[PDB]
């Protein structure tokens, strides 16, 4: 009697992959000083 | 620095990829102790002393 | 030839400073070019964060 | 090259979701009340009201 809705596993996989891809596409950073 | 006078700090190469991974990794470690039926809870005390307990 | 001495070096220096400064910008965004180029993160002084590959936006 | 890695991730995600439609359990096949009760109990574990699930 251990159950979870499928829309939890299904949506978690999609959201995690998108957040992993966007971070992975960064090779350099530029930070501007406060005015 | 020399070229690219931008008035700011820039990082390139392996410097920013490793730094990004640690920043992402540290977030997981905060909440890794709140998963599963054997998980536990946390307090979050602000400056004004208001207490909050949640996992 | 035999004369026409150039006694002012400032024009010769400013041109070489412009060559170095302009070349530096082209080397900065050289990476973001191509089907296998990558992006950049720009953090403003306000705190805004943008991730982009567009060359005019950078 | 990371663009090769990114394409590898997307293929894995798309195939995993297609596969997950084989581990499906039909709600109506299970008892209507039992499946709802157990699902609520499972999502209520690891909380302050864990052992109080049945109530």
């Amino acid at each position: 009697g251990v159950f979870e809705p499928t829309i939890v596993k299904v949506k978690s996989l999609k959201f995690a992959t998108e957040a992993a891809i966007t971070i992975l596409r960064i090779d350099d950073l530029i930070k501007l000083h406060p005015e | 620095e020399g070229p690219l006078s931008v008035f700011g700090d820039r990082s390139t190469g392996e410097t920013i990829r490793s730094q990004n991974v640690m920043a992402a990794a540290s977030i997981a470690n905060i909440v890794k102790s709140s998963l599963g039926p054997v998980g536990l809870d946390k307090m979050l005390v602000d400056d004004i002393g208001d207490v909050t307990i949640t996992n | 030839g035999k004369g026409a001495y150039q006694d002012r070096d400032k024009p010769a220096q400013i041109r070489f400073s412009n060559i170095s400064a302009a070349k530096a910008v082209a080397d900065a965004i050289r990476t973001s070019l191509g089907p296998k180029g990558m992006d950049k993160m720009i953090q403003d002084g306000k705190g805004d964060v943008t991730i982009t590959n567009d060359g005019a936006t950078i | 090259h990371p663009t090769s890695v990114i394409s590898g991730y997307r293929l894995a995600c798309k195939e995993a979701v297609r596969y997950i439609n084989e581990n499906l359990i039909v709600n109506t096949d299970e008892l209507g009340r039992d499946c709802l009760i157990n699902a609520a109990k499972t999502s209520m574990s690891s909380k302050i009201i864990g052992i109080n699930g049945d109530f």
